[PDB]
RNA sequence: UGGAGCAUGUGGUUUAAUUCGAAGCAACGCGAAGAACCUUACCUGGCCUUGACAUGCUGAGAACUUUCCAGAGAUGGAUUGGUG
RNA sequence: CCCUUGUCCUUAGUUACCAGCACCUCGGGUGGGCACUCUAAGGAGACUGCCGGUGACAAACCGGAGGAAGGUGGGGAUGACGUCAAGUCAUCAUGGCCCUUACGGCCAGGGCUACACACGUGCUACAAUGGUCGGUACAAAGGGUUGCCAAGCCGCGAGGUGGAGCUAAUCCCAUAAAACCGAUCGUAGUCCGGAUCGCAGUCUGCAACUCGACUGCGUGAAGUCGGAAUCGCUAGUAAUCGUGAAUCAGAAU
């Protein structure tokens, strides 16, 4: 709504920007032309600072419109064959890494 | 007149002592003390020989050091504050060994020698 | 004349044979400039079975030496520079 | 890296029996050497099975192939 | 095998058999200024013109002994040589300082 | 197994000129640099007195009158079970706790700034009624069974 | 060190073709100090009847160009000249 | 006779640059810099040397000078040699059976990680010194006749048409260095978190049709005093800034 979801406060308008995956170096040209000053919070400046903070998530996609493509794309690679979904069905590391009995961030249980 | 030549090193250095009589003064690469050094511990250590020999209002003083980093020259300093003035007399002569300032150290990083990792200390074990 | 040849005993040997050989002849060849060791380090494995441990240790040198004859007419820089050489220096020359 | 400088895929000694191939009905296949034989993006349609030596594979080339190698229909490792 | 020494060193005369239609065509190949019709006789250059052409299948060994490891920049020669060698006195300039 | 070991610590300096404090830059200078080490390692004393009224060494100094435990507790074993030996040691012994065990015991506080952390417990050397005045008397009380743990069959 | 951040580091896992390697916290420094056209660890498409290469008896034509042709794939042979 | 010359040095820098200097853009154009110097080949070098006692006074063991350094500082590929039925009839070797129209033919029509876990465990932290940048006084020399690939126009960050270092006292990776008092809100399994869904982009070049660096952070986590008991430290030691170069075409944790 305001940024997607339910935010947490008492901290920055850039971090408040950069919320986990496209971001600060575009925000570094965003917040240097539009007018929004990081010098205060969400709270802090009006509600006027924050109408084109809400406007730059529906124009590329949407937490909705990512759930919906989680799947599709995922549809693609399991049923055809291919050994984009030879691991995903199975779970290893997928794009040619250390792959077969305990390297770290990879797989999980 | 008193226009010679002096050293001090610490960590591959060849120094330049400017030096002469005056009152206390002290430089370093071609700026003073208070240049290049300040905002550090080590300042006044240079002081602590500067005030067992009282010579914070006798000599003027430039020595220069280079390389190695930052602060691994604060003993270079410390090094030859003498060398220029044991060569001018010998009025300090048998009173200047309780300081302890010119040991070229060899507690260093000499050869490396394959085996080990480092200086003399070694691999992990059990 | 700048030189380009093996070691510690061999060039310094030549360039004995370069400033007075052709000082006699009337010119004048300056004094040696020093040049100093190359530091080169190198490693192996030199244990019979395979033991990374059991490395060794090797270097390799090259020595120059910069000479200049003030007034260029010394041919024996030239003439004589088959005379620098015994066995194995390949003398490099340069004429001022 | 693999970028997308080399663009456009003519290699005549892979190319004189693919391209060919318009001009003659579809009841065969197009036989493979390789496990790198890749073709024009202006062919799909046809049969590429991957070459490694002892019986040939499931290949169903659909409408929509843009990215890399044959390494996917018969796999590198095929789980023995 | 006497064979396998022997297959594989006769790669100095094939690999460059005809070495100056491949020094004439691997020096444009860096330049953008060949038109998008010259997409194809840029690309009839070295292939089935026959493949003894890349040169990416080429490998060294010692000189007399054959070995791949030890093979350092500045010889012909591998590392169960260079104990042999200096020893009796084959490498010039090799002495034992700091 | 004759001792070649020679202490002697340099107590002199351009800045304080102490004398168990003045070459302490070894913990304070954290795995690191000195640029940054700097203004933590001689920032705290003058932070300690610059929440108070006395001089920086004046809590400094009677840190070893509350925290230097009376005796000792090295085992040893005869043919039974092992007994160890607390007796009056010297002072340097004795006043090694009385120091880095109140300045080592900051890391469970941790207030506003790294240099105040350093000085958090530098300043309750005095009334010691913080955690370093508690393991002081501690040690004493255990040394009922080990008093008489000297002389025979020690 | 720790329900655990599922690497061929050997013992427990998945073939329709499988060659030898240590014997302890001296068991991932155990043939060789590198499997890029297989003339390698019998899948082998596949073909030998003299030979790349090591080899004696015999040759047109010394030689190469053998680019290109079947080749989605060595080469024989058109091999354009040369007769040395 | 085996890391082997601040310590002493005749003589030492044809093109570095600026102690003598004028100069300078105070980056040193440039003489002169051998003296208020620029990377040492190699050469007196460090002792049982003396004094005082202890010891059989004798091998030793303590105390001492000089004087900003005076007593011990094994740096081991033909181990001083002595050591534990056991790795290759295999890098040069070397036997009781074998293929022998063959493992002399070779252009090979693909068939090694189901997780069902233990384990040789050996950086990174515990949200607080808090969370996302383009910047400091500021690394920088050689190898370099099928090589390294500037200040690049390309840039947020990509230095492919350019090319000064082309045989390096130049330079191509040529940019740097944990610091000042680093923003607003002061101490938290989270505003440290993105594995299967980087699509798609004029560079080796006859050969990147459902997988590669290309780090823009919208997203899809698990880091809580380390207790059973165990790798392991008596001094420059337990202890957090990178490698320049080919069989002469630039991802050796």
């Amino acid at each position: 709504r305001i940024a997607g979801v339910n935010i947490p406060d008492n901290k920055h308008t850039v971090i408040s920007l950069t919320i986990y995956g496209v971001g600060r170096t575009t925000a570094q040209s965003i917040c240097a032309a539009t007018g929004v000053n990081p010098a205060a919070k969400i709270k802090d400046l009006s509600d006027e600072q924050i109408d084109q903070l809400r406007n730059e998530v529906a124009k590329i996609t949407t937490e909705g419109d990512l759930r919906r493509e989680i799947n599709m794309n995922i549809k693609r690679l399991m049923d055809l064959g291919c050994y984009r979904g030879l691991r995903h069905r199975r779970g290893l590391p997928v794009r040619g890494q250390r792959t077969k009995t305990n390297a770290r961030t990879r797989k999980g249980p | 007149a008193t226009q010679n030549y002096g050293t001090g090193r610490r960590k591959t250095a060849t120094a330049r002592v400017f030096l002469r009589p005056g009152t206390g003064k002290i430089s370093i690469n071609n700026r003073g003390l208070d240049q290049f050094f300040g905002r550090e511990t080590a300042r006044m250590v240079v002081r602590q020989p500067l005030e067992l020999t009282e010579t914070v209002e006798k000599f003027d003083i430039f020595v220069t050091v280079v390389g190695g980093g930052v602060s691994g020259q604060a003993g270079a300093i410390r090094h030859g504050i003498t060398r220029a003035l044991i060569e001018y007399d010998e009025t300090l002569r048998s009173s200047l060994r309780k300081a302890g300032y010119v040991t070229r150290d060899a507690r260093e990083v000499e050869r490396k020698k394959v085996g080990l990792r480092k200086a003399r200390k070694r691999p992990q074990y059990s | 004349i700048r030189l380009k040849a093996f070691d510690h005993r061999l060039i310094d040997q030549s360039t004995q044979e370069i400033v007075e050989t052709a000082k006699r002849t009337g010119a004048q060849v300056r004094g040696p400039i020093p040049l100093p060791t190359r530091k080169e380090r190198f490693t192996v494995l030199i244990s019979p079975h395979v033991n990374k441990d059991a490395r060794d240790q090797y270097e390799i040198r090259t020595h120059k030496r910069v000479l200049d004859i003030v007034q260029p007419t010394d041919k024996t820089v030239d003439a004589l520079m088959k005379l620098d050489l015994a066995a194995g220096v390949e003398v490099q020359i340069s004429l001022g | 890296p693999r970028s997308l400088k080399k663009g456009p895929f003519i290699d005549l000694h892979l190319l004189k029996k693919v391209e060919v191939a318009v001009e003659k009905n579809d009841r065969k296949p197009i036989k493979t050497w390789s496990r790198r034989s890749m073709i024009l993006p202006h062919m799909v349609g046809l049969t590429i099975a991957v070459h490694n030596g002892r019986q040939h594979v499931p290949v169903l080339v659909n409408e929509d192939m843009v990215g890399h190698k044959l390494g996917e229909f018969a796999a590198t490792r095929t789980y023995r | 095998k006497e064979s396998m020494k022997n297959r594989e060193l006769k790669r100095q005369l094939t690999v460059a058999k005809y070495a100056k239609k491949r020094a004439e065509l691997k020096a444009i190949i860096a330049n953008p200024n060949s038109s998008a019709e010259e997409r194809w006789n840029a690309q009839v250059a070295l292939q089935k013109q026959p493949r003894d052409a890349s040169a990416s299948r080429l490998r060294n060994r010692c000189r007399l002994t054959g070995r791949p490891h030890g093979f350092y920049r500045k010889f012909g020669l591998s590392r169960n040589k260079l104990r042999e060698a200096a020893m009796r006195g084959d490498v010039p300039g090799l002495v034992k300082a700091s | 197994r004759r001792r070649v070991a020679a202490k002697r610590e340099v107590l002199a300096d351009p800045k304080y000129g102490s004398q168990i404090l003045a070459k302490f830059m070894n913990h304070v200078m954290e795995s690191g640099k000195k640029a940054v080490a700097e203004r933590i390692v001689y920032g705290a004393l003058d932070k300690v007195k610059e929440r108070g009224k006395a001089d920086p060494l004046e809590t400094f100094e009677k840190a070893l009158d509350a925290i230097a435990p009376l005796v000792e507790v090295k085992s040893r074993r005869v043919g039974g079970a092992t007994y160890q030996v607390p007796v009056e040691v010297r002072p340097s012994r004795r006043n090694a706790l009385a120091m880095r065990w109140l300045v080592d015991f900051a890391r469970k506080r941790g207030e506003k700034s790294m240099a105040l952390r350093l000085a958090g417990e530098l300043l309750d050397a005095a009334e010691g009624k913080g955690a370093a005045v508690k393991k002081r008397e501690d040690v004493h009380r255990m040394a009922e069974a080990n008093k008489a743990f000297s002389h025979y069959r020690f």
